[PDB]
DNA sequence: ATGGTTGGGTATAATGGGAGTCGTCTCGGATGCAGG
DNA sequence: CCTGCATCCGAGAGCTGAGAACCCAACCAT
């Protein structure tokens, strides 16, 4: 099993939320190139390769380790998508 | 005839032939029909098939798929991941080398490796009488032709080792991938929608051991 | 190996030849050999008697026909792509009413395919075969009413397509009327038209009763017989002129004319036994001196009224009792489709009779042959009954040749097919195998003839039965139907005897198909064997006996699809009846006469017979069969042997000295082994493979063309630009792949280049095949025999060929219907041992035994042990052959065998020994109080050792079940089933992916499986399944372009099929209009469909 | 209009604490 | 590991005059047990030449120095008058079981990659007896039953077996953390 | 684990059963050759008799399985539900009992051996009609349970 | 499926279907064993 | 300027066709017939 | 006039894999 699923599924209340919020913020995270992430680098996702420990390439594994830190915020309404997506690039080039 | 063929009186048939002539609403209608065969049903890419040969080795979020069953069902994701490295200057050239079986080499099979990690696959047994017919699995790169299935999922599947083969689905985008690794998952779906009962469960040599 | 046999039923017949029922049916159609003068009035003889002579003056007459010789032998045949055929030439005269002027003529008609020496056909270079056809007999027949108890319906039924069914039944009101033609009307009028006054109705039917009265109306009497005739017809075609000729041709044309109507020869036999009559024809009335004469209807009205006025000796009959049921075998179907060509030749040549100058008319001018090339072609090439013959084994191909029918044209259909037409009639005993048929929506519908059935000449199965005359049990053999059957009192063929004398005071038997408890005094006949209720496939199952029939189904079945393997063994155990098995599949080689072998070779065997005459055998040597499989015979004897009659000369596929060999001897051990044997799977050992065991062979056909095209011809060649010589290194300078090249997917076969200024078009190795190319033919235009459709220059083919191991996922079985993919191949240092040292070759798990309730594998099992360790092979007939005591004999010099080895050594028992011994007492299995010694012989006769786990040498905590087993490779191989797709070819219409692993398609996503993903809430991955994956054009593009960039996938848009769902509903006159929040039009076909 | 598809769950939002802020700290101007 | 056979490309040919096909041929070739003299020597090819009619066994293989065939007596082929036969035989020192598939020897272009099976250890079997000592009871007695090819001593395999076992017992010996 | 023919234990009253049974039936064809029994009510006793015979022989074969051999194979599968269900434990052991024609009514005389003893030509052809019938059983049926499904997703998708 | 309140949104008419739906597939008059109104028709009519 | 394609004409007399299909079973609605 | 009662017609019947007149003359197209 995924770590921490009944964590994530009692953190919301219908599953699909969680489903619909991984989601987004795994989208997020590839748009910006894994800047805009609220992990400490010594909790960023690893993957073991010949070569050696790098991060993990899997966003969705990131976007559910970031909810499990409980840095992020969601719901309706919170802010106006255009504005949202402006300041992402402004933060995030 | 042209708007509704064999409604009254004999069909129109071609010379030399008595199968009637396939009018519009024959078209539209039927198991055959434009509805039922290709609206609520379709033919899919990145999908393919294979026999199943029980896993006992596997995780229960875990499935044995073959090296290349995978090469295959991941090939554009290969392609991005070969040309960002070194093993083609191109895509073109890692589709070229990707093409002939003598010109495949080591680094790529890593490439794989590297892809798939984190990803999961949809594997589904005919005839899918309930939700639990499909399922999702990490997939782990195995030798040989033949799906590596957990031992007690099939009872879910209602699968055995006699000759069954089951198909495999790539979900593509992040919402897919979420949606099969968050709901999908096998090792999330451990009671029964029917009736709350467990349905992965030991079964047969498990429960004789214990 | 020593072979020991059990049983003590005496056989006094030997099996029928077994493809007789093929061979046989066409040489009695065909009568090639028979001289013209002594030709009997069947087969196409009938046919040309039938049809002839032709009136319309002049008249055309038939005289004889003979048959040429083929123009091509087999082997041509098969590579050219030809049929193999002989032509037909029919002698026949012009004839003037008056003038008396003879013109004869000899007419070629065309060519008639011909049946090889073992049963099949060789069709447009493919064999097949034609599967004989159940059907309802024709004849009288009478049934209950469903609707109203105490009533009854009788039947006139001619041969198919010969006739309207005929209904007769008698109303409430009491008036009989007749249902042709799905018309309701009185009989009484066609009593009147075949003659019939009151008196003569009051005197033949005058004992029954008021039915009699109910039927009489003098309105109808009153008229004359012509009137009723005229009458008659107009009720019959409402509408047409009631001119009197015209329903003479009517009238006679429906029941009295023997060129429409015909009740078959097996028909004329049911209505005269049924009826007690004797019949003068074959058609229902008689029509002479322009008068209609009865001969059937008044027998039936009499056995009606009979019936039901309750008189004793007429009863009800069984629909599908089988003296009901014929079988149409390959020339009775041939036959009939000749008849129909030779209709429509007849009607041309009255077309042709009638035009033109009577002075330049002969013989030859008014017959156009091409509708009978057009039946014979269609019925050998199209019919649902002419297949491609199964040929994965000999067995496979016996098998086939042995298949009764009941789809077909004119037959009963799949789907709608009820419980009463598939169950097993009692009259099937001995006649139609009970067990062989498949599972699926085909049970019951398509079975198999039994080991000792004959169809007769009539069409009826017939079974042998010994006289028994005052407990006498006699050698006399009599073949009779289920009809004769149902007269006798008929004892088991188990019945025990003492010399020839029945020595049993309670003898069981069989009355009408109820078992019975009979005095040997009442015992009329016996059966002949028990081999004799089942078909080939199911009496080559050992200890059948102790099978459930569900998995004895399953096990008859399997044993087709075996594949031959090059190191082929045959069973341990066997039934005897494999030798005759291979010497009636032709497979094999024996030798015609007493002689001396001359000359040996991989390819070719000369033999010198007594008689001086050298006679030379080619060896079939790596032939692909219809299913992919190689067939090769390597020969068995030696330079200078002697040689008897009969004796095998060479081995065919699947065959060892002349036994059948579907399979491999193996060691098992029955026992769980670390889940890899869960539900039904197989461990095997790594040894196997070591030593080529389940090693098959396989040859794939690759073709290509280059043919002529508007914009310039297609050329095969070697000069193909843009490619580097190392995709150019096999082919040779002709632009062929040479012999011995080894072959990988991406390799070029054959090179072609196609006008465009040419560009690739060569014919390359497919994803996951390849092997070594062993055979190439190019066939160009102009070769003799050739004959290539227009257009195509020439043609190249490409056998090559692999050499399959076993390997995981493939699948394997025994005998009894246990089946399993391979799961685990385990070294030979991991697998459980004997303890000196020989490790198991497979492991089975126990839980398939209990449920499936097939316990003859455990005692072919305990056989196969004692014939392992006593080196020896046994013959275990089935419901007659070898029984526990004599397995625990056998089994108890096995272990003073298998235990002095180890004494003689200077070994004891172990201490691993001892300790399973301990358990095993506490377990029952031994008696407390014994040596060693004694407790592991006792375990022994059990079938049980002691086994030790190769990981650890530890003995497993029990004693293991472990012996000799028959295992054969199934041709369901994971190699011809892996199959992936990323992109590929769509189809036409829809847009959607194409289907099948050859066209590198998709799997389908069904219906049920969208209920799944709808039932999981996974909205996106449905929404991308349907529209990024299948058929959006736009959007499947722009997918593949983000993922080969690195983004991700875009939102979908509108599925193509959508827009052919809105197109195909225009057409249809209907305005489907998409709409948006305010009900605005939204265009969806982006402006591309307006003015 | 079922799971990740419906009307219930399918416009959520999901934002760091840091662009969160200066979005508010925007409106607060 | 390989053969080469005159005027043959493929394994599923026939030769004249030859009784046997190719692939009975190299089923009975998998059978020849070669003794190497020489423990540096690594592959060597042996030479056939016969002609009919006669009965071609081991044996008839041309003499190699620090070569030896011990089953001499094994039949390979069987010759009619007419038939010739041509092969040179490729036989390499390994470990275990290499398919044919795997290393894919060839040395000319029609060569024949045949299945090698390296080991020449037929059977093992071990027996573990009641034996005491004076006071001690239960104690056990061992008895190691090796059945080889011939080609090396069950000695010889026993101490390689032991050097083996010894050798990885060795690894147990540089600890590092994790 | 493993399975021997000697694994189907056949229980000594068995025999007993049986040749008890064979002195009723003896009552019955009494009672019905003087005049005291009809053909229906002789038919259904025959009947009763041969099903109560079959349950006590069940009965004896799991109560030899469980006082003498616990640890049997075939016990042990039934009884931790691993595998297989009495009727078949009882079909290996003691008797396969009573078979329908295929009317659907039943024959007259029970099949008495089990597959251990091995079945004789006659019995094997009885007990084909019900293996048949099974068969077309699920063949037939299949089909409309499918269909019903899709009717109740086409009422309930929404 | 989850031991919990059912969360919005979920399809439940299919799951229904499926759940009457399948045991019926199999399950109702599997393979029949012949030893010594009624079943998927009465559902029908239901 | 050539083939390829298209339109027109034939005169003893002729005057209403022909294959086919009969082994499903239920269920639901539309409907004509019987009674009162 | 109403009603019920046989009668007739139409629409269903699981999923996946694979498999036969001839001739003559004018006329547009390229
Ligand atoms: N959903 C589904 N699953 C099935 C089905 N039937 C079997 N399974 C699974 O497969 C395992 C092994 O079953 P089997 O041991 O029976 O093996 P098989 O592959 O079915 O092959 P066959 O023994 O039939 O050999 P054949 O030469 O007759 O095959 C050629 C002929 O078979 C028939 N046929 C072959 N292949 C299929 C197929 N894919 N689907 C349907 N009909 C098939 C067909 O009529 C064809 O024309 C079972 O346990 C189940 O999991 C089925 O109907 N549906
Ligand atoms: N037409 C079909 C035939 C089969 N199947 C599927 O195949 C399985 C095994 O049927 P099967 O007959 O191969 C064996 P099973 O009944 O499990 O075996 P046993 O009692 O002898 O041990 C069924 O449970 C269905 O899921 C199908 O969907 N459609
Ligand atoms: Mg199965
Ligand atoms: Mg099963
Ligand atoms: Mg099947």
């Amino acid at each position: 099993a995924e770590p921490g699923i009944d964590k994530l599924f009692g953190m919301v209340d219908s599953k699909y939320r969680l489903t619909v919020v991984v989601a987004k913020r795994a989208q997020q995270l590839l748009r910006h190139g894994f800047k805009n992430t609220v992990l400490e680098p010594e909790e960023r996702p690893k993957m073991q390769t010949l070569e050696g420990l790098f991060d993990d390439p899997n966003a969705v594994t990131w976007a559910m380790k970031e909810l499990l830190t409980g840095r992020l915020v969601f719901g309706e309404n919170l802010v106006p998508e255009d504005r949202l997506q402006k300041e992402m690039e402004r933060l995030y080039p | 005839a042209l708007l509704d063929n064999g409604r009254r009186g004999a069909p129109v048939t071609n010379p030399g032939s008595d199968r009637p002539l396939r009018s519009l609403t024959d078209i539209l209608s039927g198991k055959q029909g434009r509805f039922r065969q290709n609206l609520l049903g379709k033919r899919v890419d990145y999908s393919g098939r294979s026999v199943i040969v029980v896993g006992p080795q596997l995780k229960l979020h875990q499935c044995g798929l073959p090296k290349r069953m995978a090469l295959e069902l991941f090939k554009p994701f290969l392609l991005k991941k070969m040309e960002e490295k070194g093993i083609a200057p191109n895509v073109k050239a890692a589709r070229r080398m990707l093409e002939r079986q003598r010109d495949i080499k080591d680094e790529v099979w890593d490439a794989l490796e590297e892809v798939i990690h984190g990803k999961v696959v949809l594997l589904n047994r005919a005839p899918t009488l309930h939700r639990l017919g499909i399922q999702a699995f990490q997939p782990v790169l195995v030798e040989g032709q033949s799906i590596q299935l957990h031992p007690l999922v099939c009872e879910a599947f209602n699968a055995d080792f006699d000759g069954d083969q089951m198909a495999v689905h790539v979900p593509l985008s992040s919402f897919a991938q979420a949606e099969a690794r968050i709901q999908m998952l096998s090792a999330h779906n451990l009671l029964s929608p029917a009736s709350g009962e467990p349905l992965a469960k030991p079964s047969r040599d498990i429960i004789l051991g214990l | 190996m020593e072979i020991k046999r059990f049983g003590r039923i005496r056989e006094v017949i030997p099996l029928p030849p077994l493809t007789e029922i093929q061979v046989e049916s066409y040489r009695r159609a065909l009568q090639a050999d028979v001289p013209p003068e002594k030709r009997e009035n069947v087969g196409i003889q009938a046919a040309f008697r039938e049809t002839f002579p032709i009136e319309e003056g002049l008249v055309l007459d038939f005289l004889e026909y003979r048959l040429g010789e083929p123009p091509f032998p087999q082997d041509e045949c098969r590579e050219k792509d030809l049929t193999y055929q002989a032509p037909l030439y029919a002698r026949l005269q012009l004839i003037h009413k008056d003038t008396g002027l003879i013109k004869e003529d000899e007419v070629f008609l065309g060519h008639i395919p011909l049946m090889t020496e073992d049963g099949s056909f060789i069709i447009n270079g493919a064999d097949r075969v034609i599967v004989s056809q159940i059907h309802r007999s024709p004849g009288v027949y009478f049934t209950p009413d469903p609707a109203r108890p105490g009533r009854y319906i009788a039947s006139i039924i001619p041969l198919p397509k010969r006739g309207p069914w005929i209904d007769l039944e008698v109303e409430p009101n009491g008036v009989v009327s007749m249902k042709v033609n799905k018309r309701k009307f009185p009989l009484v009028l066609l009593l009147r038209v075949l003659g019939y006054d009151q008196e003569t109705l009051a005197r033949e039917l005058g004992a029954y009763g008021e039915l009699v009265q109910g039927l009489m109306d003098e309105s109808v009497f009153a008229m004359r017989p012509e009137e009723a005739l005229i009458r008659l017809f107009t009720l019959l075609r409402p509408g047409d002129p009631p001119k009197r000729d015209k329903a003479v041709a009517y009238v006679y044309g429906l029941i009295a004319d023997p060129r429409r109507y015909d009740l078959g020869e097996a028909g004329r036999y049911k209505a005269e036994e049924k009826l007690g009559i004797r019949l003068s024809g074959r058609t229902l009335a008689r029509f002479e001196d322009g008068e209609f004469k009865d001969e059937v209807f008044l027998p039936t009205l009499r056995y009606l009224f009979a019936l039901t006025a309750g008189v004793p000796g007429h009863e009800v009959d069984d629909i599908d009792h089988l003296g009901n049921r014929r079988i149409r075998t390959v020339g009775e179907l041939m036959t009939d489709q000749f008849r129909v060509g030779l209709a429509r030749l007849a009607r041309g040549v009255r077309e042709r009779m009638l035009m033109g100058s009577e002075d330049s008319l002969t013989p030859a001018k008014l017959v156009n042959s091409r509708p009978l090339e057009a039946a014979i072609r269609e019925f050998f090439s199209r019919s649902q009954l002419s297949q491609f013959k199964d040929e994965t084994n000999p067995l496979s191909s016996l098998r086939h040749k042995r298949r009764i029918s009941a789809l077909g044209p004119g037959g009963l259909t799949r789907e709608r097919a009820g419980f009463d037409v598939r169950d097993v009639h009692r009259t099937h005993y001995g006649r139609i195998c009970p067990v062989e048929t498949p599972e699926g929506a085909n049970i019951g519908l398509i079975t198999s003839l039994a080991a000792y059935a004959r169809v007769d000449e009539l069409g009826f199965i017939r079974t042998p039965y010994r006289r028994v005359v005052g407990g006498v049990v006699t050698d006399e053999v009599v073949y009779m139907t289920a009809t004769e059957e149902d007269r006798y009192t008929i004892a088991q063929a188990n019945t025990p005897l003492e010399g020839n004398r029945i020595a049993a005071e309670r003898v069981v038997a069989r009355r009408k198909g109820e078992p019975v408890i009979v005095s040997p005094e009442e015992v009329e006949f016996m059966d002949v064997s028990p081999k004799q209720v089942f078909s080939v496939n199911t009496n080559l199952i050992p200890f059948l006996e102790h099978d459930d029939a569900n998995r004895a189904l399953m096990g008859s079945n399997m044993q087709t699809q075996a594949v031959p393997l090059i190191r082929a063994q045959a069973p341990v155990v066997m039934t005897g009846l494999e030798e005759r098995v291979v010497r009636d599949s032709l497979a094999a080689l024996y030798a015609e006469e007493d002689g001396e072998v001359a000359k040996v070779d991989g390819n070719r065997i000369v033999v010198r017979y007594e008689d001086g005459r050298l006679v030379e055998y080619p060896l079939r040597r790596f032939y692909r069969s219809n299913q992919g499989t190689a067939l090769d015979q390597r020969p068995r004897v030696v330079v200078g042997q002697r040689v008897r009659k009969g004796d095998l000369l060479a081995d065919g596929p699947a065959s060892e000295n002349g036994f059948l060999a579907l399979g491999q001897n193996v060691l098992v051990a029955i026992m769980p082994f670390d889940g890899y044997n869960f539900e039904d799977a197989i461990v095997i050992s790594e040894e196997l493979l070591k030593r080529d065991f389940y090693t098959s062979i396989h040859i794939e056909r690759y073709e290509i063309e280059a043919r002529d095209t508007k914009l310039g011809p297609e050329r095969i060649t070697r000069d193909i630009p843009h490619l580097s010589e190392a995709a150019l290194r096999d082919l040779d300078e002709e632009g062929v792949v040479r012999i011995g090249a080894e072959v990988k997917p991406g390799d070029i076969l054959v090179g072609r280049t196609s006008f465009k200024d040419v560009k690739d078009t060569s014919l390359r190795v497919p994803p996951g095949e390849g092997g070594i190319v062993v055979r190439t033919v190019r066939l160009r235009r102009g070769d003799p025999g050739v004959e290539l459709k227009p257009g195509v220059r020439e043609v190249v083919r490409v056998y090559v060929a692999q050499k399959r191991k076993l390997q995981v996922g493939d699948k394997l079985a025994n005998r009894h219907g246990n089946k399993g993919v391979v799961a685990k191949i385990l070294p030979v240092e991991d697998m459980p041992h004997l303890p000196d040292g020989t490790p198991v070759d497979v492991i089975l798990n126990p839980l398939g035994v209990p449920s499936r309730m097939n316990l003859g594998q455990i005692l072919e099992t305990h056989l196969g042990l004692a014939g392992y360790f006593l080196g020896q092979r046994y013959i275990s007939p089935i419901f007659d052959g070898a029984k526990e005591p004599e397995i625990k004999e056998l089994l108890a010099q096995a272990f003073e065998v298998y235990f002095g080895k180890r004494k003689g050594e200077g070994f004891g028992v172990d201490k691993r020994e001892v300790e399973v011994l301990r358990r095993a007492e506490k377990l029952g299995l031994v008696t407390p109080g014994k040596t060693p010694e004694e407790q592991l012989k006792e375990l022994f006769l059990q079938g049980k050792v002691v086994l030790y786990d190769g990981r650890t040498g530890e003995p497993i905590e029990g004693p293991i079940v472990v012996g000799q087993m028959f295992i054969m490779k199934l041709y369901h191989m994971v190699e011809d089933k892996m199959h992936a797709r990323s992109t590929g070819p769509y189809s036409l219409i829809t847009q959607q992916p194409l289907g099948g692993k050859a066209q590198f398609g998709g799997q389908r996503f069904g219906e049920m499986e969208v209920w799944a993903l709808e039932a999981y809430g996974a909205a996106h991955t449905l929404q991308e399944m349907l529209t990024l994956k299948s058929d959006d054009i736009e959007g499947r593009n722009a997918a593949y372009e983000a993922i080969i960039k690195g983004e991700d996938v875009p939102e979908p848009s509108v599925p193509e099929s959508f827009r052919v769902l809105v197109k195909e509903l225009q057409a249809l006159a209907l305005d489907v209009q998409t709409l948006d929040e305010k009900d605005n039009p939204v265009d969806i076909f982006e402006g591309l469909a307006s003015k | 209009p079922a799971g990740t598809g419906s009307d219930f769950v399918r416009f959520t939002q999901v934002v760091d604490q840091k662009t969160l802020k200066a979005i508010e700290e925007a409106r607060k101007e | 590991t390989s053969v080469y056979i005159e005027d043959v490309l493929h394994e599923f040919s026939t030769i004249p005059g030859v009784k046997e096909d190719v692939v009975e041929i190299i089923l009975n070739l998998k059978e020849l047990v070669v003794r190497f003299l020489n423990p540096s020597l690594q592959t060597v090819t042996l030479l056939l030449k016969a002609e009919g009619p006669k009965e071609v066994k081991a044996r008839d293989f041309l003499p190699v120095a620090d070569v030896e065939i011990m089953n001499p007596d094994l039949h390979i082929a069987t010759l009619e008058e007419g038939g010739r036969l041509n092969m040179e035989v490729r036989v390499d020192r390994g470990v275990g079981y290499v398919p044919a598939e795997k290393h894919g020897i060839k040395d000319r272009i029609n060569a024949i990659p045949v299945d090698a099976v390296f080991s020449p250890v037929r059977r093992v079997a071990f027996q573990v007896e009641d034996t005491r000592l004076g006071q001690r009871t239960d104690l056990d007695k061992l008895t190691l039953r090796i059945w080889t090819d011939g080609s090396v001593t069950p000695l010889e395999a026993l101490n390689q077996a032991v050097e083996i076992l010894r050798e990885h017992l060795t690894y147990f010996s540089n600890p590092q953390a994790a | 684990i493993t399975i021997g023919i000697d694994d189907a234990v056949i229980p000594e009253e068995k025999k007993q059963y049986l040749e008890e049974a064979d002195r009723k039936l003896l009552q019955i064809e009494q009672a019905y050759e003087m005049g005291f029994l009809t053909d229906r009510e002789r038919y259904d006793q025959i009947l009763q008799l041969w099903t109560e015979t079959t349950e006590k022989v069940t009965q004896a074969v799991f109560k030899n399985f469980e006082e003498n051999y616990p640890f049997n194979p075939l016990y042990v599968m039934a009884q931790s539900g691993a595998r297989g269900n009495p009727q078949q434990i009882r079909q290996l052991c003691g008797l396969r009992g009573l078979m329908q024609k295929p009317s659907g009514e039943t024959f007259e005389v029970p099949v008495r051996s089990s597959f251990r003893e091995g079945l004789t030509v006659l019995e094997y052809f009885i007990s084909s009609h019900g293996a048949r019938k099974g068969g077309a059983d699920t063949a037939l049926r299949t089909a409309d349970s499918g269909y019903l499904t899709r009717k109740l997703v086409d009422v309930t998708h929404e | 499926s989850m031991a919990r309140p059912v969360s919005i949104g979920e399809a439940v008419g299919i799951v229904a279907a499926q759940s009457i739906g399948e045991p019926g597939t199999q399950l109702t008059m599997r393979t029949f064993h012949t030893g010594g109104t009624q079943g998927l028709p009465r559902v029908i009519e239901l």
